[PDB]
RNA sequence: CGCUGGGGAGGAGGCACUCUGGGGGGACCGCCGGCGAUAAGCCGGAGGAAGGAGCGGGCGACGGUAGGUCAGUAUGCCCCGAAACCCCCGGGCUACACGCGCGCUACAAUGGGCGGGACAAUGGGAUCCGACCCCGAAAGGGGAAGGGAAUCCCCUAAACCCGCCCUCAGUUCGGAUCGCGGGCUGCAACUCGCCCGCGUGAAGCUGGAAUCCCUAGUACCCGCGUGUCAUCAUCGCGCGGCGAAUACGU
């Protein structure tokens, strides 16, 4: 059987998809190994390293991920991953770990950007030129 | 052997109206509409300075226009047209049919 | 096995050492005396630049392909030094990249598609996927995780 | 040098000419004066079940 | 050049960066033991969650706290070590991986150098640069410099603030490097030395306010 | 086997650096000049200076003194289409002072703008002289 | 392709996922703790997508400031008819011993260069956007599919990662000023435009007295779109990327 997962983060949407296999994960056609840099690959795998290998290597993952940057994109591959996981297992233990290491793996990040206003709005929303009088 | 319809709308109340009767029409008649589908809303947005002069703080107006799309595919029967060309249409919408 | 399964830095690099051996490759009259694009400062310092430019080209007309020139213009450019005014980004020079794909297809691992890019040919992808095999098999010494791909 | 323990237990309330200092009232741990209960101030933001290192514990600062 | 056995590190246990412990550690000062977290992580990256709640910094990890006080550019509006430190372009504002590998490199070196747990070291250090000072208070009209103690929280913000100025200050215009630079610091506050920019201004800060008591 | 100061054409260069950046000491030479003239001539310019045999430093010479001749493009070069001649050509430091002396001397000569900017010693192209260029 | 186990491209056929956009739901100090007149209410805990007018905006009362705008149009009085009215040519608003405000670039290793590897959103588009092919070292030139825009185009962004050179120097930092040449727009480029190549290589080694902006996807850092527009963006209005420190006060 398969099953399909989603996650967002900001900007970002990641789609990912989960079935029998051997233990291999891919990240847009390329293994999450040698994913570059460090801080993106350890964010990632983050939850197999909890979940552990009496349970990945059973299954296979991919996941389709555009937009919104590569720290972006990691996170939404985690989020996915998670869900996923739990999901196939219908398991409560993995899903008590991961509350209680970080409840942002199963519940999203719900964080946009603020809109821009007026003296200097390229900055940003609340930034603005200064005086001397 | 099938027909497609575009609307544009400044208001959606034409809009249901054009499309629940379009409905009822394929529906009361044999003949079959996919649809009604509706495409990306596109905005008019025109950003002005208030002031007449170019004394006190600036202060902006966004002003604001929207349009509304929506499309159908009807599989123009013969009696399908006959019953569609002849629909109040008001002045508030434009509609465009063609060919496939 | 396959060029997804790796990196590009390593593959680009294998790649550039093994077209040497190809007699249709060869660097043109004003390779050395050019700038790769207006948004660079300096020329390049390595003597067989030429090689990776073009191993680079083949490895993207692979990935990305059907793709033509511009796109390919878009990828090689970047962000220049303007002085006292602020950075733009802007995009590379043409005759490299024409003169790479045409030195590839007289060699034989790409053609056109007649209207939209440039695509490999089989014998290229075989090139490619070798290469990839052979260096796949070295990492595979450091990153015993790769052996299940 | 070793300060003395204390613990706090009541919050009194904001001193200082900005707000930047808090009255409080702490019970020693351990120590010499041991089990006593005095009041001093406190620079930054505090709690009940908070621990506090005194060089003294002989000041006993004023009340607000 | 890095070997590829770390540019491709894959972590197995639950361990910061997956390579250094936490249960070997242990604090002992009995303030800060409520406020330094050591929960075993493999990423110090917290994405700001914790800042809007008043005490949500408990929740951080010591590493997490340390790289975004190395994410910094020195000192604007203030003088340290003597002069500004201004860079305003090449800084790592908004920049948390070369902080994260900053900080990585400067353990490495650290256990190299000591044969120690680097956290262990750390802690000490902060135990060692934590000042236990002095304010301005009216007791009706009239205004008094007073001494008053600290609270752990910001015992803490203090310590490490001060430690990465060390850093930035010894890595300023000169050959050495931040990594470098950090670790010195670290172990010279850990050990008690006055060649520490952190112990220093403890040192000094007890000093004053001994004075206005 | 390197020498640790060389002697090239009019100029005491340093040995301690490369090829590259050590011709770069020469006015009339940047580090891209510099970089065809080794490339034509074939030698590596990634490589401490010292063993700059004789013959080497005698081909420099050679091309410098003519680089079109030897390649070295009409577009790289300092002076194109010289107003007395024709004949793209790369001067080094000595005609090249006298020559920009030369253009504004005609310049000066016939009373035009840009000679009347040169001799007031006020900016030359289009720059706006109200609020910067404070002597 | 290697080790037949894997990986890609089509075109059938589908609306599962994403997205689009109409209609509905959901949060109310509602539950529990404390503090408060037992009232109105305050702080905290869970649960929960979201917690304390959830977040951010539009609409800014009666009044007043002899605040600004007759040089946006409308208008009372006063003034100018071969004129202060209506058109063409040439100059000027771009002039520079200086004092100021707002900024851009830097004074280097928390870096410069070379070559490789990645990753967006907002908006706009008929004599307009222009893929794709060919010329050209570059700027640019010659043809030209399609697109009245969820169909085609502008569009593989930079900061970031990897390897090599440089190792604390007015330097491989910095990049002003000037010479020769090559192009675009336009009826016309000297006064007075923008781009490209080779050369040239000025101050500046962290900044007194004083002073500005910022409480979270905020501030700092990075680039992009659009307005103006035949050509010209260190500006205005907006867009996403990476992403903190402190206080819950007076």
């Amino acid at each position: 059987r398969v099953i399909q997962t989603a996650g967002k983060r900001k900007t970002a949407v990641a789609r990912a998809t989960i079935r029998e296999g051997k233990g291999r994960v891919r990240i847009n056609h390329k293994p999450v190994e040698i994913i570059e840099p460090e801080i993106a690959r350890f964010t990632i795998m983050e939850p197999l390293i909890l979940a552990g290998e009496e349970i990945v290597s059973r299954v296979d993952i991919d996941v389709k991920v555009e937009g919104g940057g590569f720290m972006g994109q990691a996170e939404a591959a985690r989020v996915a991953i998670a869900r996923a996981l739990v999901e196939w297992t219908n398991d409560m233990n993995l899903k008590e770990k991961f509350m209680k290491y970080d409840r942002t793996m199963l519940v999203g990040d719900s964080r946009r950007t603020e809109p821009h206003k007026p003296n200097r709005s390229t900055k940003g929303p609340r930034a603005k030129r200064q005086k001397s009088y | 052997q099938k027909a497609r319809i575009k609307l544009a709308s400044t208001n959606i109340k034409a809009l249901n109206e054009v499309t629940d009767q379009i409905k009822q029409i394929a529906e009361r008649t044999g003949v079959r509409m996919s649809g009604p589908i509706p495409l990306p809303t596109k905005r008019i947005r025109i950003t002005t300075r208030k002031s007449p002069d170019g004394e006190g703080s600036a202060t902006f107006d966004r002003f604001e226009l929207r349009v509304h799309k929506r499309l159908v595919d009807i599989e123009a029967d013969e009696r399908a047209m006959r019953q569609i060309m002849r629909i109040r249409v008001p002045e508030d919408v434009t509609i465009e049919i063609e060919l496939i | 096995a396959t060029v997804y399964d790796v990196p590009g830095d390593l593959l680009v690099e294998r790649v550039a050492k093994a077209l040497k051996e190809v007699p249709e490759i060869k660097p043109p009259e004003w390779a050395p005396f050019v700038k790769t694009g207006r948004h660079k400062e300096r020329l390049p310092e390595q003597e067989d630049w030429w090689y990776y430019r073009v191993a680079s080209v083949f490895r993207k007309v692979y990935i990305d392909g059907p793709v033509g020139i511009e796109r390919l213009r878009t990828w090689y450019g970047g962000r220049k030094n303007r002085g006292h005014a602020p950075e733009h980004f802007y995009k590379a020079g043409g005759s490299i990249i024409r003169k790479a794909l045409q030195q590839l297809e007289a060699a034989g691992f790409v053609q056109k598609v007649p209207g939209e890019g440039r695509i490999v040919t089989p014998k290229g992808q075989s090139f490619l996927d070798k290469i990839a095999t052979e260096l796949k098999k070295e990492l595979e010494e450091q990153i015993p995780e790769l052996k299940k791909y | 040098d070793e300060g003395y323990p204390a613990e706090v237990i009541e919050i009194v309330g904001r001193t200082g000419v900005t707000g930047g200092v808090t009255q409080v009232k702490v019970r020693i741990l351990e120590g010499r004066d041991k089990g006593r209960v005095i009041r001093r101030n406190v620079k930054g933001p505090v709690r009940v079940g908070d621990i506090v290192i005194l060089r003294e514990t002989e000041r006993e600062a004023r009340e607000i | 050049a890095k070997p590829l056995t770390e540019r491709f590190f894959i972590p197995k246990e639950v361990k910061v960066m997956g390579r250094w412990s936490v249960e070997d550690v242990t604090v002992e000062d009995p303030s800060l033991k409520p406020y330094i977290n050591l929960d075993a992580r493999i990423l110090p990256h917290s994405h700001g969650r914790y800042a809007k709640k008043p005490f949500g910094k408990a929740n951080v990890h010591i590493v997490e706290r340390l790289i975004n006080k190395v994410m910094r550019s020195g000192a604007s509006h203030y003088k340290a070590g003597g002069h500004f430190m201004r860079r305003e372009h090449r800084s790592i504002m908004s920049k948390k991986m070369k902080a994260y590998e900053v900080v990585k490199e400067a353990f490495m070196i650290i256990e190299r150098r000591t044969k120690q747990n680097p956290i262990q070291v750390l802690v000490k250090a902060i135990e060692n640069s934590a000042p236990r000072d002095t304010t301005t208070i009216a007791f009706g009209g009239i205004r008094y410099h007073m001494s008053v103690d600290v609270s752990p929280l910001r015992r803490l913000d203090i310590a490490l603030k001060n430690i990465a100025l060390g850093a930035s200050i010894k890595c300023y215009r000169n050959k050495t490097t931040y990594a470098q630079a950090l670790a010195e610091e670290i172990i010279a506050a850990a050990n008690k030395d006055p060649k520490s920019f952190a112990y220093s201004k403890k040192e000094e800060i007890e000093r004053i306010a001994q004075s206005s008591r | 086997n390197f020498r640790h100061i060389v002697r090239v054409a009019g100029v005491d260069i340093d040995g301690h650096k490369q090829v590259r950046w050590a011709l770069t000491g020469i006015k009339g030479i940047g580090i891209n000049f510099a970089t065809m003239v080794l490339r034509v001539a074939g030698i590596d310019p990634f490589m401490k200076a010292g063993y700059l045999t004789d013959e080497q430093v005698k081909k420099i010479e050679e091309i410098l003194a003519d680089p079109v001749a030897h390649g070295i493009p009409a577009w790289a070069v300092n002076r194109p289409k010289d107003y007395e001649t024709g004949k793209d050509m790369h001067l080094i430091t000595a005609k090249l002072v006298m020559a920009w002396r030369e253009d504004v001397n005609r310049l000066r000569r016939i009373r035009a703008y840009r000679g009347i900017r040169h001799e007031l010693g006020l900016p030359v192209r289009g720059q706006r002289t109200r609020s910067n260029f404070r002597h």
